């Protein structure tokens, strides 16, 4: 639907959509921009991520509300209310899965394969892990283990690159570690791995802060605080 | 108090 | 699209959508319920109103953000950025107008004509005034005066019924007066009428509070405070 | 401080 709009206009409108808190539009504009076939700049990658994270974040929050209602509905003592709660949870779930499949499709066609610098490759592999993780959150069938493994594999490749090519304070490296740690805690039933990863990441970043400018220090310490928040919650 | 991921 | 779903299931799913803050879905479910052709109960009218007010409220907020950017773009000294801001404002505007036309279409086919009790008729005529008012907010062409007059006429009919058939503390009557007062202030360039209406409404409600139960008192005083908030802002 | 309408 965006094929007839200039790439630059799509990027401009994505920024306008962000200002207007129109995240579905923002995501559609950024999808159109990706489909032009050119690589994304750092700013453009961040627009893509903001757009889809906001869209899928609203879907995930709604899914959790509906899943909780459905769970209460299937407690013994609860009255039969019919198929409607399940149906509507399934509707939201299918829409969520569709968004995740769309993002994964953009990464596979062809953002990852064209991404050679560590900053872009780690960013996209982190995103791949994230959207498989969101699929894993709602998965219950025969492919659930494979979905979890797909998330793990993408995160692991991103981690391996990030450790070799980025400093321990790099915000992309830190955000990847944060999310992989959440994967371990919430998805893979590995709370000790989650805690170890968060603590090692935090400590290695702390030791590298002395190399940073004031502005970089602010960026890195912000994400370190997210790691600390999780460590405080989990221990 | 929900755990943090990278927003 | 909702023709194959039971009326009761649509209402149930509208309530689930509300809990999940999925207001577009909520509105689609309530549209489907209206299109079953039966009158709406008090609760169902409120679900219809909540759903569409939230949908159009997000559109109006986005339109105002974009309109402000467009206005700044056409200040002398500002750089030419191309047609994109106007195009995107127009896109949001057209979607907003479409929602308003949908609501007005439901009211015209056939909610208003079947509404005989004051509580339903005033409610629907207030809604008609509101959605014409939202159309007036974005109107700039040859029909703008007619759109404003359509809002005025619907509000006036609702006011006439409300004064004859409802007590001055009735929450529907109060919310209608609040919104008609905003119409006068913001749309019709009649701030004195807006102030007079808000003050007369507030004072007449105050004098009737003594007749009310504690719960009704809470309902009425909440809307009276909205009238007072506007009077404080406007004087 | 935006004026109030009936929400
Ligand atoms: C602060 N912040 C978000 C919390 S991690 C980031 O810098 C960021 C943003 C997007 C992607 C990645 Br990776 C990192
Ligand atoms: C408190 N409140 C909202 C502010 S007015 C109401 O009771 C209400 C709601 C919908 C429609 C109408 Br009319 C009135
Ligand atoms: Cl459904
Ligand atoms: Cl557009
Ligand atoms: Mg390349
Ligand atoms: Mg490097
Ligand atoms: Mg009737
Ligand atoms: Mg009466």
């Amino acid at each position: 639907a965006m094929g007839s709009m200039e790439r630059a206009s799509l990027i401009q409108k994505a920024k306008l959509a962000e200002q207007a808190e129109r995240y579905e539009d923002m995501a559609a504009f950024m999808k159109g921009a990706v489909e032009k076939g050119e690589e994304l700049s750092n700013e453009e990658r961040n627009l893509l991520s903001v757009a889809y994270k906001n869209v899928v974040g609203g879907q995930r929050a709604a899914w959790r509300v509906l899943s909780s209602i459905e769970q209460k509905s299937n407690e013994e003592g609860s009255e039969e209310k019919g198929p409607e709660v399940r149906e509507y949870r399934e509707k939201v779930e299918t829409e969520l899965q569709g968004v995740c499949d769309t993002v994964l499709g953009l990464l596979d066609s062809h953002l990852i394969k064209e991404a050679g610098d560590a900053e872009s490759r780690v960013f996209y592999l982190k995103m791949k892990g994230d959207y498989y993780r969101y699929l894993a959150e709602v998965a219950t069938g025969d492919d659930k283990k494979r979905i979890i493994d797909s998330a793990r594999s993408a995160y692991q490749e991103a981690m391996d690159i990030s450790k070799k090519e980025m400093p321990p304070t790099n915000p992309i490296r830190l955000g990847l570690a944060l999310n992989f740690s959440v994967f371990h805690y919430e998805i893979a039933n590995s709370p000790e791995e989650a805690i170890s990863l968060a603590k090692t990441t935090f400590d290695e970043a702390m030791a590298d802060l002395h190399t940073l400018s004031e502005d970089s220090y602010k960026d890195s310490t912000l994400i370190m605080q997210l790691l600390r928040d999780n460590l405080t919650l989990w221990t | 108090r929900r755990r943090k991921s990278c927003q």
